[PDB]
């Protein structure tokens, strides 16, 4: 299970560049594929291509000039960019997602390739000094309620180590991802979400992002850095 | 009056056929869906155009209804009659395909067959009848003759009879001939199938063919009008018999 | 020599019958006479799950009371989402002959078995988002008739070679073999405590097995023909059987004898499935009359009929919380009732 | 008031329905047959030019039509429970060996049981009478006598109306027609008319047998179409 | 041939089993059934507000 990406480098403004993400290790046709990161800013959603290319969504910032297609026999999906501007410099992440009852979307992320040229969510914390072996909590507020009529609260927690792609920790505010140790725990109510860590130890220091999946466009949080 | 029984017989029989299709679970198939569409077409005919024709009879062909509604009565008459005729033509063609090569018919026999057949016959019935309401509502001279509702536009009449009855007649004669040629202890059931096919085909020819022959001979040439006045009601009698001769050969409809 | 053994067996059988009859003093009818009846109930099909193009043979509710799996003759084993009526998975089967299926209590495994003599276990939750065959358990000399998960790692099977087995998935080989029947084994039902189960065979007898030792404890013979389906009372001290004589029977484990039989003259057709309600007061059933029935478990009064299938009802299951009832039939539609 | 994940799940279910539709549409093209016989009948060698203990499978094509013939040899003598599955097959193929007279009554009783089944009131049967050469040698030998087993053979009506094969022994013709009429009597005793039997005489070495099954399945489907079109 | 010994041994093993009165068994059954009378969504109807179907 891998996702490799190609393309990037210096590009003059107003030009065009093609990013290709080649998947190798999973059933590519059964997954819906999605996310960029500026040099000094948190993750920002870009676009989304469904299963079998049956549905496409874009963020308003990249509407009309970004196009996506996927070669299912080739096991690869692309991103065509035209009329690039000076503010689109970022690192683009190839992200998978599968949607059925009990699924865990956004469970794997690509490596990321550098390219250089609405629900509002805020995370109040910016930098929290922490001691090893000390329980901590991270909160992420919301504008409107995420609790749906059916009873699912659509909120996600992602973690990025330094020099690494982010990964899923908690999906739908309570359920744990696969391979995540039990110390991580999510709880709260509508419009108030907390991530609690107990027996915090090394190799757990990074940037924590909170995302909503109630409706498009998908908006991330500002992020919270942890430091010793 | 003789026309008083025909409206009641048509409205009763078509309601009975549709209720028997809806109620009996064994009669859910493609062919019975097409037959329900046929019964819908003749029930709309017997409900919409047939008491209007009785009213025209009871006033001595001086039309009581006002002049704005003449172009839609010819529209409903031609639409439902062409729907019935193309229904019988498609049924004859389907029977020829299902009798000549029964393996390859059942290989392709989805419900898409029935839905495409219904779509084709109703699209054809709409498209053939298309110059009736657009050219008759404002232009009363083409749909009136001496103060009575009749198709005075004979250029419509000849070509419309040619596409509506005579090309279906030359299709169903060929398919009936080749179906009898393809049906020549299954030998006992093939005789009953041949008898039912013969009764249905010759009853269709006897019910519809005098009216169209004298209708074309009207445009080629008051005896003709007096013949047409009763041959229209002979043509309306087919829509009460078509539920009977297409369902009563199967005992499930009689048990319903 | 063998004549003496037969004489001793007959004498001991007479002794057992006399001992079992000595404990019958008052029948359940005269005890339950002064009870307010349940009256009349009506349940309408709330959802109808389409997608199968062939007969449906078996189904099993999930533990979360929302997901269920069903098996058909077309060779597809597909999982539904009851509330929204979607399809979660569609698993292509190597053999088109499938006669039993089960949903694991953990919710991440599904079992399948049929005329191919092999019980196939499918892993649902896995990486790369596809359902791959976990293991193919083999070792039965007759067609598999029923299968039920004990835990994540063990499964009990009832085969068409006059025996049941208890498998260990990781090792992939049997750890116990239940061989007490004389006819074909057709059904099986675990207990709520998951320490002893029961089985049903074509010899008109049901046996109460034990999963620790593997020795039959009790046998119940009161049916005039093969018993097609079996359940377990939620109390865990009784169960209900169903045969092709159009008669369901209620048996008790402690009393070791039949308690009540559910029969009516208007019905002379076979029974395919039985299940209990949440409190056990209602005993459901599934007949060959293109419909179902609802039996009062304490009075044997027909207190409901669920006629919604144009073909026979093959499988039937009650939700764990008791919110709904789901029945599958040979008309390729399985409908949920409430 | 709909979540994006529910939208995507509905789209996934639509795609699954599309795949199921396509697969089911493809799977209907082929016809299905159930081959079964008592024993010592050579049911395996019915078709040999064209060609998992519980189930045996055989696939052959004639004139672009696919047939799946299903034979089960891993079951017991009592088959009343696994036969409910085979109720939508095109036709059952029955093979018997007329060479052995000692066990003819067993095969006749088996035919009675399969004819009078409750789940097979709509399936027609294609009957095969295998190993006619051995029957010919046995009857020409003059050792075995049919009156010992069947007293009704001693007084039998000459099949004058029935046309025999051009050039053959009258005693052989009498015996084989007697056996076939014995089968057909049970076939027609019910007199229901819903389904019929298709008797055939088979040689030990017979190159063509799929054509016979094709011409009987075509008749079966034609009769079904005639019945469903209200022409009968 | 020798299966009769196994059969009679099994019957002897199953002969010695404790039993109770059918009245006591029936009383326990009705007690359990009436204990969960209010916890049966099929025995008692439910309003549409709580019904998930
Ligand atoms: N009563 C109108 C019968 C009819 C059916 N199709 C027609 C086409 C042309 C025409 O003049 C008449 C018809």
């Amino acid at each position: 299970v891998q996702l490799v990406e190609s393309g990037g480098g210096l590009v003059q403004p107003g030009g065009s560049r093609k990013l290709s993400c080649s998947a190798s290790g999973f059933a590519f046709s059964s997954f819906g594929m999605h996310v960029r990161q500026a040099p000094e800013k948190g993750l920002e959603w870009v676009a989304y291509i469904s299963s079998g290319s049956g549905t496409i969504y874009y963020a308003d910032t990249v509407k009309g000039r970004f196009t996506i297609s996927r070669d299912d026999p080739k096991n690869t999906l692309f991103l065509q960019m035209t009329s690039l501007r000076s503010e689109d410099t970022a690192m683009y992440y190839c992200v998978r997602s599968i949607y059925y009852y009990g699924s865990s979307p956004f469970d794997f992320w690509g490596q990321g390739t550098t390219l250089t040229v609405d629900i509002v969510m805020t995370q109040a914390t910016s930098s929290v000094p922490v001691t090893p072996g000390e329980s901590v909590s991270i909160s992420c507020r919301s504008s409107k309620s995420l609790l749906h009529s059916n009873g699912n609260t659509y909120l996600y927690w992602f973690l990025q180590r330094p020099g690494q792609s982010p990964q899923l920790l908690i999906y739908r505010m309570s359920n744990l991802a696969s391979g995540v140790p039990d110390r991580f725990s999510g709880s709260g109510s509508g419009t108030a979400f907390t991530l609690t860590i107990s027996r915090l130890e090394a190799e757990d220091v990074g940037v924590y992002y909170c995302m909503q999946h109630l409706e498009y466009p998908l908006t991330f949080g500002a992020g919270t850095k942890l430091e010793l | 009056l003789l026309t008083a029984v025909v409206i009641i017989l048509t409205i009763a029989g078509n309601i009975l056929v549709i209720m028997a299709v809806s109620l009996e679970k064994k009669l859910q198939n493609a062919t019975n869906y097409f037959l329900m569409s046929l019964a819908i077409a003749d029930m709309l005919l017997g409900f919409l155009v047939m008491p209007v024709s009785m009213l025209t009879i009871l006033y001595g062909y001086r039309w009581p209804l006002p002049s704005k509604l003449c172009a839609v009565w010819i529209y409903l008459d031609v639409l439902f009659s062409t729907a019935s005729i193309m229904h019988l033509c498609a049924i004859s063609l389907d029977r020829y395909v299902a009798i000549q090569n029964p393996i390859h018919h059942s290989r392709f026999n989805s419900r898409t067959k029935a839905f495409l057949k219904i779509i084709a016959v109703w699209t054809i019935s709409v498209g053939i009848s298309m110059p009736i309401p657009v050219f008759g509502l404002q232009d009363d001279s083409k749909v009136f003759k001496e103060g009575s509702c009749l198709l005075a536009d004979d250029n419509f009449v000849l070509i419309g009879s040619f596409v509506s009855f005579f090309i279906p007649l030359t299709i169903m004669v060929i398919t009936y001939f080749l179906t009898i040629k393809s049906l020549q202890q299954s030998i006992s059931n093939e005789q009953k199938a041949c008898k039912v096919l013969g009764i249905v085909f010759f009853l269709f020819v006897v019910m519809w063919c005098p009216f169209f022959i004298t209708n074309i001979m009207a445009v080629i040439c008051d005896v003709i009008g007096a013949l047409l006045n009763v041959f229209v009601w002979i043509g309306y009698l087919s829509s009460a018999v078509n539920p009977l001769v297409y369902t009563l050969f199967n005992k499930t409809y009689r048990s319903a | 020599e063998l004549d003496q053994l037969r004489q001793e067996a007959e004498q001991l059988k007479n002794q057992i019958r006399d001992a079992r009859k000595a404990c019958a003093d008052a029948t359940l009818s005269q005890i339950t006479n002064n009870i307010d009846p349940v009256g009349r109930i009506q349940m309408r099909t709330r959802r109808t799950l389409r997608g199968h193009l062939a007969k449906i043979y078996a189904m099993h509710w999930g533990t979360d009371s929302r997901l269920l799996v069903s098996a058909s003759q077309d060779g597809k084993l597909i999982i539904w989402d009851s509330y929204t009526t979607n399809k979660v998975h569609a698993i292509p089967l190597r053999s088109s002959w499938v006669m039993t299926c089960a949903y694991a209590p953990s919710g991440n495994y599904v079992a399948c078995g049929g005329l191919d003599n092999i019980c196939s276990i499918y892993n649902l939750k896995t990486r790369e988002g596809n359902v791959r065959v976990s293991r193919e358990l083999a070792g039965h000399t007759g067609y598999l008739s029923c299968c039920r998960f004990l835990d994540d790692n063990q499964i009990v099977t009832s085969s068409g070679d006059t025996t049941c087995a208890l498998w260990d998935i990781e090792t992939g080989q049997q750890t116990t073999t239940f061989t007490g029947h004389t006819g074909d084994v057709m059904s099986l039902s675990l207990a709520p405590d998951t320490r002893l189960f029961v089985s049903g065979a074509c010899d008109a007898s049901a046996k109460l097995w034990d999963v620790r030792e593997g020795m039959c404890r009790q046998t119940f013979t009161g049916h005039e023909s093969d018993i097609n389906a079996i359940c377990f009372f939620p109390n865990g001290n009784a169960f209900a059987t169903g045969s092709d004589d159009a008669t369901c029977r209620l048996f008790d484990l402690r009393a070791d004898q039949e308690l009540m039989t559910y029969s009516h003259d208007n019905i002379i057709c076979g029974i395919t499935s039985v299940s209990f309600s949440k409190s056990g007061r209602l005993l459901l059933a599934g007949y060959d009359d293109f419909n179902c029935n609802v039996w009062d478990a304490l009075k044997a009064d027909r207190a409901g009929v669920l006629a919604g299938h144009d073909n026979r009802v093959s499988c039937l299951g009650v939700t764990d919380d008791g919110m709904a009832v789901a029945t599958g039939s040979w008309d390729s539609f399985l409908k949920i009732w409430n | 008031t709909v979540s994006a994940e529910d939208k995507a799940a509905a789209e996934r279910s639509k795609m699954i329905d599309k795949n199921l539709r396509e697969d089911g549409e493809k799977a209907r093209r082929t016809l299905r047959l159930l081959l079964l016989g008592a024993d010592n009948s050579g049911k395996s060698t019915i078709v040999k030019q064209m060609r998992t203990s519980g189930i045996f499978e055989t696939k052959f094509q004639v004139d672009k039509v696919n047939f799946h013939m299903f034979d089960v040899g891993g079951q017991r003598d009592e088959r009343r429970k696994w036969i409910q599955c085979f109720n939508d097959v095109t036709a059952i193929i029955f093979v018997v060996d007329s060479s052995d007279y000692n066990r003819l009554q067993e095969a006749l009783n088996d035919f009675k049981s399969i004819w009078n089944n409750r789940w097979l009131r709509t399936i027609s049967v294609i009957l095969f009478l295998n190993k006619q050469d051995l029957l010919a040698e046995k009857v020409l030998a003059g050792k075995s006598k049919i009156e010992d087993y069947f007293p009704e053979f001693a007084r039998y009506t000459t099949p004058e109306d029935a046309t025999p094969e051009p050039g053959e022994d009258p005693r052989v013709t009498r015996a084989k027609y007697f056996i076939r009429k014995e089968f057909v009597d049970i076939s027609t005793a019910s007199g229901d008319g819903r389904h019929i039997c298709y008797p055939h005489f088979t040689c030990a070495v017979d190159t063509e047998n799929a054509r016979r099954i094709f011409n009987d399945c075509k008749d079966i489907i034609l009769q079904m179409n005639l019945r469903e079109y209200n022409l009968v | 041939i020798a299966q009769a010994r196994k059969l009679v041994e099994q019957l002897k093993m199953e002969a010695n089993i404790d039993r109770i009165k059918v009245s006591k068994a029936a009383a326990d059954l009705m007690a359990y059934c009436e204990a969960h009378a209010k916890e049966d969504p099929l025995l008692t109807p439910v309003p549409a507000s709580e019904n998930p179907f």
